[PDB]
């Protein structure tokens, strides 16, 4: 186990020696601005999603507009399937919103 | 002693690792932190603009509702050309953020 | 004595080479070599830098290039038996890791300059052919060629 | 000297002041302070600029040598370059992450870029690397601009 380490001390300081030097000069330049130019991409889809629950809680606020027409028995038995495609209707709608803001 | 002046050789590449720490807790921790949820991102990336394909798809199998609605199509159609104006530029800006870095 | 030393001035480690061939070779010198005084001042003042040559103070100027730019040639080189062999493996490839980013660096800056010129002297070929008319024309054009040519080097 | 980056010039800082002032300290504790010591200079062709100062010029050409590699010396320590860009199972086992460690370094050396490295040392690094931003594109387009006199004619 002695000679056998310490010769891996010999390849992870070989490992280190230009792994130090050689990275330093490159990413430090560019570090900051390397996780920026995702991070202004992934806001930007994060806040449509946001918006997208919005559009989705506009679906929401239309259930509430189709509350009034939901009283009305006529088109609630299509309303009450609606609402369970409705109901589905979110899912896809919803995992478009869901890692979107991820 | 030559093994042994080599393990004292040894004794000489374990400091550097007292040396570039100083730097190397610069080195270890953000780029890697940096890289891998990009890495991560590029697979999340490559799921990002995928599930949308078969959300159309998806949005086949629940097609019936849109046109019953008063007005459902129109709340996904906006939001997915806000998201392929996404992917309409294809870093193309973002290419010029990276010449900026790169040069 | 100062007849040779004109001769010594230009260099000291290549003149023993001729140096004993010299005196033979010459005797114009020895005529400025009897006005010693004369001689000897000018001599006096620059004789500190004359001994060193002009090739090596120039061995100098390229000590700075050698640290840091250096162009000249570069190297690139049973259960504890399985350890063994993953050391064995491990170290010629962490090895053939660390001397492959070497083995580069000596062309590594060039290529830039390698595949920029191919392409640009692949435009150069039909320009160069007919180009005195429209200049004004053409300066346009490489201002954008090289926009795809950044493109390249950034990608 | 070599050491210490800042150590190493303050005696060259000084020096150029010093060398002189040698030759102004030579029988006189201060140079305007001491009598004794002007007559021992001489004004043209004094016995300093004869022999000390010879001497001196001797090891110029040997002292502007040690500098550039005091230089240097000073440079590599404030940036370092160099050629540009049961338990014994586990300790076989240690070996593995250690050797899944190296592939990850491995990928680490180009996980940032391998075409920017790999055909650039320095493209935006310090040296010359403003200089390509300071110009259009590239410092080279000089070295293109030279034969487009000869392309428009």
């Amino acid at each position: 186990k002695t000679w056998l380490c310490k010769r891996c001390e010999t390849m992870n300081a070989k490992l280190r020696v230009l792994e130090n030097v050689l990275l330093l000069e490159t990413y430090t330049p560019d570090s900051i601005s390397a996780l920026h130019n995702i991070r202004n991409y992934l806001v930007e889809a994060t806040e449509e999603a946001s918006a997208a629950y919005n559009k989705a809680v506009t679906r929401l606020r239309e259930y509430q507009g189709v509350d009034p027409h939901f009283d009305t028995i006529a088109r609630q038995y299509h309303d009450i399937v609606k609402k369970l495609e409705n109901m589905q209707w979110t899912i896809h709608q919803v995992e478009m919103d869901l890692k979107s803001h991820d | 002693t030559n093994l042994e002046v080599m393990a004292v050789k040894e004794e000489q590449y374990i400091q550097q690792y007292k040396k570039y720490e100083m730097l190397l807790n610069r080195v270890g921790y953000t780029p890697k932190i940096s890289h891998r949820e990009l890495v991560e991102m590029a697979e999340h990336r490559k799921e990002l603009d995928k599930m949308t394909k078969p959300v159309l798809d998806t949005l086949r199998s629940y097609q019936d509702l849109p046109p019953d609605k008063a007005l459902a199509a129109l709340a996904i159609e906006d939001k997915k050309r806000q998201f392929t104006a996404a992917e309409k530029y294809l870093e193309e800006v973002l290419q010029s953020a990276l010449e900026t870095n790169d040069e | 004595m100062s007849s040779a030393r004109l001769c010594s001035l230009v260099a000291e480690l290549g003149y023993e080479g001729a140096g004993k061939l010299d005196p033979d070779s010459f005797e114009w010198p020895f005529q400025y070599d009897d006005a010693r005084p004369i001689l000897d001042w000018i001599c006096s003042s620059l004789r500190p830098s004359n001994v060193l040559s002009l090739a090596e103070l120039s061995l100098y100027e390229q000590f700075q290039r050698d640290g840091k730019l250096l162009e000249g040639d570069d190297q690139a080189y049973w259960p504890l038996m399985k350890e063994l062999d993953e050391m064995g493996k491990i170290n010629s490839k962490l090895s053939t890791a660390v001397e492959e980013v070497t083995l580069e660096h000596r062309n590594k800056r060039e290529i830039v300059k390698h595949h920029a010129k191919d392409v640009e002297l692949q435009r150069r070929v039909f320009v160069d052919f007919f180009c005195n008319p429209e200049r004004l024309r053409n300066q346009v054009r490489e201002l954008n060629a090289l926009v795809r040519a950044r493109q390249a080097s950034s990608s | 000297m070599q050491s210490l980056s800042s150590s190493a010039p303050t005696p060259e800082a000084i020096l150029e002041w010093l060398q002189k002032e040698m030759g102004y300290r030579q029988l006189g504790p201060y140079n305007g302070s001491s009598k004794s010591h002007v007559p021992s200079i001489d004004a043209i062709r004094k016995i300093c600029r004869g022999n000390m100062i010879p001497i001196w010029n001797f090891l110029i050409n040997r002292v502007k040598s040690e500098k550039t590699v005091e230089r240097i010396r000073r440079n590599i320590t404030v940036h370092g370059g160099s050629s540009n860009a049961l338990p014994e199972l586990r300790t076989a086992v240690q070996n593995a992450q250690a050797s899944s460690e190296h592939c990850k370094y491995v990928r680490g050396l180009l996980d940032e870029w391998w075409e920017q490295p790999a055909s650039t040392v320095v493209d935006w690094v310090t040296v010359d690397g403003q200089s390509v931003a300071a110009w259009q594109n590239h410092v080279k387009q000089l070295l293109a601009f030279y034969d487009k006199e000869s392309l428009r004619t």
